[PDB]
């Protein structure tokens, strides 16, 4: 998923 | 038919020690994170190291999508500071880390605060907050937009010794050996940073740079003529004269110069007092002209005195 | 016995360099206290102006009366007009020594000044420096004002550059008081005063600069007896009437160079000249009179032909 | 007109020798009085101890106080470990000044000393060389001004040239050193009663000679201006400064990160790598900024930038 | 451990030039007062006489007592009869400094000098060569201090290189010499109201420069061990194997010849400094080395040197 | 107050 | 005496 | 035996005398066919202009291929700006000789020239004497050179009471020093030359000079001889030779006998005789008994109103 | 004819 | 009278 | 610790003494063959010429080949002119060995020769040598002759005060090595210099001076040592080493020892030994401690007349 | 024979  | 005279100015700059304990770091509020932890360095993988007091140094947040958890951490420089606070100096407080890894989107703070507190020696305990907005930018493919943005306010705590109030303000953050002060630190993610975190201590509510003001072409004669500065540079160059760099920020030795072509100039003592020999004198030289257009070199001495905190 | 007259020829390069302006930069130096340089200006103690941002001006010494002490070079670039001549003196500068009383211990004892510039060849462009070094010798000062003095030390220093696939090199002659011709490499200015002085400089073919010349032997051609011949007098120009006596080993000024010539009829002959002084069909003339065993003189000419000739020439 | 980039490199020798340990011996002089050559060692005015039988104080004088005038030199055997590195500052020893009063004529006025290694080159061929040093002393009449009554040492910027895998190098005197500082200097002037200890710089490189690493160029025949006018370079700065376009110092010496460049007003640069190779990274570039004027009075501004390339003594 | 002896061997030029007389003519100087260039004279600041017109006299400066200062040289030609030789130390002629008060700022500075002379070959050719010495000058201020009242002379060391038979050879100065003694010294002091006669040494040899023959070698490559180092330890003139030797390692040691020095890692070079005709048509230069194994075993050897002479035909 |  |  | 330095002296006069322009003319000559005298024009051999109406060229011959030969005299009025230095050579004007051929007899065999002026207004005139030799014209250049021959003529003139000459020297080729007194000039061509003239105190023109003997001063016991003479201080050497040759110094001429007499002539312009002047010669004197001995002969130089 |  |  | 400077002095005479020519007679001799004594003639085997009726030539020996064994003395009284100086080495004489081959046994073993002159006093130095006529071989080293010469001396009075003539030994002309023992080939000659010394006392001894260095020094119970000595002035440098040796100096030698003791003897011709000479030595001493210290042992050497003691 |  996404990621920061 | 005119004629520069030489100017003089002085200026004092605090050249003393604070005696201080060690300081402790407790994170102590934020904003937004998910599992957020704050907790005494620990030697584990990502547990920031271990400093000498209980404090909560490091802060976590985020929910690991690689391995670890993105966060700050702050290591005491105490070993180092001997119980001191010398006035007027760059002082390392600790060394701030910033350990960026990948994690699942919305899981960052967006601020943190930080307190470090010691003692003064009775003992007069004093705290100062250090303030942190925070961006876990999304990452993607570009990984210099990929990256994480902290930014450090420069906060103050003013305190009082000997009935006299002292200010101790932060600079910013430092590439360690570099001389550098940033107030923003950008980290690629899967790493970490670490930078100086830089303070200076001073008399007065806030930290100012010591500093000396006046006019060059007050004792300067002309015919009435109006005279206008032309040049300055710094140390002696008479021979020469000098032409440019007016209302410039002119370096010298010790602090800045800038001087206005109107003869106004101000002066800012910025090194560190270390530096500042006894029997300090900092050398400009200027150039006046008349309406006539006729030049004039002369010289801008200023003394640099060192001061102890009981002298003023 | 009869003395014949004897034939040579030098050539000196009569030619022409295309050269640019030159800057001329103080780089280094010993043992100054407040040493700056900087570029002219007409500030009192500036030395005056050129057309380079070099710095050509250099200075030293906390002023015990009123101006520092220094050196000054302001090119010649104005009237060189973007030209070296060949074999010929040149005024690359005036080099200014500005002498004022400083505190003791204030001076340098030594400084190098460079000086550069591009040379044009076939279309393009050739940049050669010229280091340029100098001893000074800040005096103590005494009450004998000539003690007081203070002494600058010039070096013949050289630089050697190609040009169309062959070398020149141009070299440092010395100091010339204005209008005077003579060259000195020691200067003495005294206390609060200047010295300004022309900087001679030369260039010529080769790896260094050698003046142009010639050598030969007079007595080959002269005929005795067997009976050993020797020269006996020397002297500029004809006298065979009279015949000649003395200068055997003396320096003997001609027109153009001077002339050696040795008892046993050696002789060597330098073109010393500007080769503007040097006509197109030049012929410097000698007389020598040599002796035979028995006692009888005889005397006889050296011609020597002066050639100019084109770099191209050779 | 427009101005083009510009591109130039240049290589610097970035390699080591394999030496021994250095030996001084003073070998001449000339006008001393009671003049003495030494090993050094630990008595009073003995100059201090060194690794080696050579010798390497010298003293002249009939003491009038107490000791007499002389100079040391004290090698820097220890901290070369058998090296001497290509381009770089190398502080061959540490050379004294002992200057003393001594009654009037005690003096040289100069001396010579000697300075002996081996070169291990090739398959442990050792190539023994010797670099002549040569110094004028003048021990100056003493009177009520010290300054006047110091005493100058000059030093001369001798050099030695060995060969080593069939290839010439030169070794070559820089000057003396305030140590810790950076200034080179030629000349000494020393207080009496009173010592001067200064680091001895010298550089070994390619060569008949020692010269440093340079190159030169034009910026001009890149530009565009036609043929109907004339280009003249009015500013050149170190660093990338287009975006504000660059006034003034055209043939000044204008230092970058590695050397100095000059700049004429015809074109024409020259660029000298003065650092130390131990300060060159190995993908260096030193980037000059330059301002080009057409004849109509229209500016332009370009970069110059100059690859530093380090190289081996093999690449000869 | 086993040091075997070595062998060595540096060649020496021991031939001759045929010379003619050599003529000095003072041709520059630089910031004198009343600067006479002048052939030689019996008169009493004349500076005596030789065989030529050259003016190898110079004068300068105001007499503020008597005489003016300057600079003499007599050449040395009676005794040279008509040769320069190889190798060998000699007089081109006598330099005399005359100093004397004269009124301030009234001296040179400086003032080169040119000797000049011919070179006959085997087939007679006469080449001319022309040396050129060069000096500089110190007139110092005249107080009460006898010794800082002195005037110094500087001499450098200028050579000449001509050819001979498609050979180049170099005249060198070497310096001054105190008549008997045998000190070369390159600065001369004099006293005010006072003279001082010094013999000019000169020398020339084959090449471009002038520099005295020279070997070099390494001494422990033969000797024997492991792998076990060896170093040198001690080295002295002669033999003394019997005793073996200790200390002077990277000293200078004197022989009959020349001069060794011998590094710690057996490193030496060795230069004959000697006249040629002290050089023995047969000689040889014994040294001792006592090297040192790891273990810490000593052991002496030899280091005999061939001193060869040649002649300038053979290379 | 020594001149050089 | 007189000192250098 | 010692010779003792030796101290004389000699005065030159510096001063100036205002005078007006000048005005030449030709007044008489011997033997011309078609002899004319003309102010110059900028005819083709009219000879140039001058500020005058007097009669400064003078041609004659009958012309075989162009131009007459003949004289001219162009007077240098605009840079002598009213004023006649003493002791000082003078360009007067420019003398150009005119050579053509001319049918054999044709030319003068001589011809005088007056040149008047005032003197500040005390009127004085200069004779000019010519002798003219028009050769015949061969195949030898050299020979068919014409020669004019020109006189050392003065004229004496009173000014405040005291007496002046002034006195031609010579002709010079402009730009030269040398002074000659005869011309050659090949036919079909002109010859240019300054007419130099100074002016002294006197009679007639002399050279300033001062005399004197050097050894009268020096000292022996009962015979000197000069052996040696130079210009210059030459003690240290002595000096040897010229002993009754011309000497040139800075200024003049010293001639010293070998019994110690000398004369010195002054012969340069004053222009370039500094204020304090003195030149120096050195002796060499020999007794007897064959001893030498140096000493110098300093001889001021001093102007004079 | 002849001409001077 | 000072001398050199 | 602080080595102190030390002064010595020694007197060397200086004078001379007016004396006569020289007559050398050989007078005695032990064992030769044929053996004649003889004034020296230009014969070929005789030994050259001198200015008086001596017999200051001896021969011995059969020749097996041409000329007889033999010695040889030719007097130095051209040169002398008269004059013995005191403690100046003194050629007497030109010794030569004529070594010829004699047949076994001819040669003597001992041979004395008187020497004569006169004292403005007659006296007598007699001569010793022994001789070893070696059997001849194929060595020609071996079959060398070998003489030794003895040093004896005679003491005379002159203005009631005694001197010593002494022998030294040979000496190569014009080398400065004395030896006391000659080898020479068979077939050749050897001519050796004959020096003597005459100074004053009962016999010849060199002038000698004697001190310690360590007396005046100061230290703490502590005791100090010398660890170097060299010629010269070397404080600058101090010194190691050579203690216990024999340091030259520039008229003579000096033995310091370890404890401060030093004896200094003066070698040197006083022809070359100028007035107010003084030799310098420098020794470094020791503590017990381990400090170093150096100083100077400055030597006065005076010269005398006899009249002065 | 022998000799010595
Ligand atoms: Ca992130
Ligand atoms: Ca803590
Ligand atoms: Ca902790
Ligand atoms: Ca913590
Ligand atoms: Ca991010
Ligand atoms: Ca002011
Ligand atoms: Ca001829
Ligand atoms: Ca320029
Ligand atoms: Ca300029
Ligand atoms: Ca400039
Ligand atoms: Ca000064
Ligand atoms: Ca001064
Ligand atoms: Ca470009
Ligand atoms: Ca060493
Ligand atoms: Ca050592
Ligand atoms: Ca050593
Ligand atoms: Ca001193
Ligand atoms: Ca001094
Ligand atoms: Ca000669
Ligand atoms: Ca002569
Ligand atoms: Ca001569
Ligand atoms: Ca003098
Ligand atoms: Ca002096
Ligand atoms: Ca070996
Ligand atoms: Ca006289
Ligand atoms: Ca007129
Ligand atoms: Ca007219
Ligand atoms: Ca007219
Ligand atoms: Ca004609
Ligand atoms: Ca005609
Ligand atoms: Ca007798
Ligand atoms: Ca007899
Ligand atoms: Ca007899
Ligand atoms: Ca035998
Ligand atoms: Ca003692
Ligand atoms: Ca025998």
């Amino acid at each position: 998923g996404y990621t920061d | 038919a005119s004629t520069a005279l030489d100017d003089r100015g002085e200026v004092d700059i605090v050249a003393d020690s604070f005696t201080v304990s060690g300081v402790v770091a407790n994170w102590t509020s934020w904003s937004n994170g998910t599992n957020v932890t704050t907790f005494d360095g620990t030697n584990a993988p990502n547990g920031g190291g271990l400093d000498n007091d209980s404090g909560k140094d490091q802060i976590r947040w985020g929910q690991p999508a690689s391995s670890y958890s993105s966060g700050y951490g702050f290591i005491d420089n105490d070993s180092a500071l001997n119980g001191e606070f010398a006035l007027n100096q760059d002082i390392i407080l600790g060394t701030f880390t910033h350990y960026n890894y990948p994690v699942y989107s919305g899981g960052a703070i967006t601020s943190a605060s930080m307190d470090v507190a010691f003692s003064v020696t009775v003992l007069t305990p004093v705290t100062l907050k250090l303030n942190f907005d925070h961006n876990e930018t999304p990452n993607t493919n570009n990984p210099e937009a990929s990256k994480d943005i902290i930014k450090v306010g420069n906060t103050n705590v003013t305190f009082e010794n000997a009935g006299a109030l002292y200010t101790l303000q932060v600079i910013g953050f430092r590439i360690p050996g570099t001389n550098q002060i940033v107030t923003e630190i950008r980290t690629g993610e899967n790493a970490t940073n670490s930078y100086e975190l830089v303070v200076r201590v001073g008399p007065g509510e806030g930290y100012e740079l010591p500093s000396t003001s006046g006019n060059v072409l007050s004792n300067d004669v002309s015919g009435d003529v109006d005279m206008t500065v032309v040049g300055a540079a710094s140390g002696n160059h008479v021979s020469s004269g000098v032409s440019g760099s007016v209302g410039s920020m002119i370096a010298g030795l010790y602090g800045n110069l800038i001087l206005l072509a109107d003869g106004s100039y101000t002066y800012q003592v910025t090194a560190n007092a270390s530096s500042i020999p006894n029997d300090a004198i900092e050398i400009f030289t200027y150039t006046m002209k008349d309406g006539d257009g006729d030049t004039s070199t002369a010289l801008l001495s200023i003394n640099v005195n060192r001061v102890t905190m009981a002298d003023f």
